[PDB]
Parts: C-alpha cells; sequence; structure tokens
C-alpha cells in the first residue's frame, strides 16, 4: 500500500497545484473586470459632474 | 552538537519525497522491538505540534 499512499498524496499535490493556478487565473480575470468596472464608474462620475456643470451654467 | 549533527547525518540518510513535505525511508528494525518503536514514534510525534 506504500505505492498507493504515495499516489494519494501525489493527487493531493496535484489538486494543490491546480488550486493555486486557478486562483492566479481568477486574479487575472478579476483585474480585467476591475478595469472595466472602473471605467463604468468613471462614466457614472462623469454623468454626475456633467449635470453639476449644466446646473451651474 | 555531536547529537544534533548525528541527527542531521541521518536526516541526510533519507529519501526526500516530492508530493509532500515529508520524508519516507526504508528502515529495518527488530520485530522484537516493533511495539517499542511504535510507542517511540508516538512519543516523538506527540511532542511535535503537527
Amino acid at each position: 500500500s506504500q505505492s498507493q499512499g504515495i499516489q494519494q498524496l501525489l493527487q493531493a499535490e496535484k489538486r494543490a497545484a491546480e488550486k493555486v493556478a486557478d486562483a492566479r487565473k481568477r486574479k487575472a480575470r478579476r483585474l480585467k473586470q476591475a478595469k472595466e468596472e472602473a471605467q463604468m464608474e468613471v462614466e457614472q462620475y462623469r454623468r454626475e459632474r456633467e449635470q453639476e456643470f449644466q446646473s451651474k451654467q | 552538537v555531536r547529537k544534533m549533527k548525528a541527527i542531521y547525518h541521518t536526516l541526510n540518510l533519507c529519501n526526500i519525497d516530492v508530493t509532500q513535505k515529508c520524508l519516507i525511508a526504508e528502515v529495518w528494525c527488530p520485530v522484537t522491538d516493533l511495539d517499542s518503536i511504535q510507542f517511540a514514534l508516538r512519543r516523538g510525534t506527540e511532542h511535535s505540534g503537527s
């Protein structure tokens, strides 16, 4: 059963490797999402400031 | 120091696994002392937090 205990541990290692690689992929995804959301926020900010400007004029 | 070094020697006297931060070794011990060694393993690992 030595070979099997080893294989089971290797499977655990494999999963660990997968879990962090997938986390890094998510990180990349989250960063792109951050940029798009940021721009969307910028657009809302812009609309508000546009309104303030027109109000002031 | 003499003992720690000896311990280190033995630790080098090992096989380092890749999947686990654990060392696995082929060790030959007398059947007569098999219980004695299992109790010793318990005491050793029991001191350790893991």
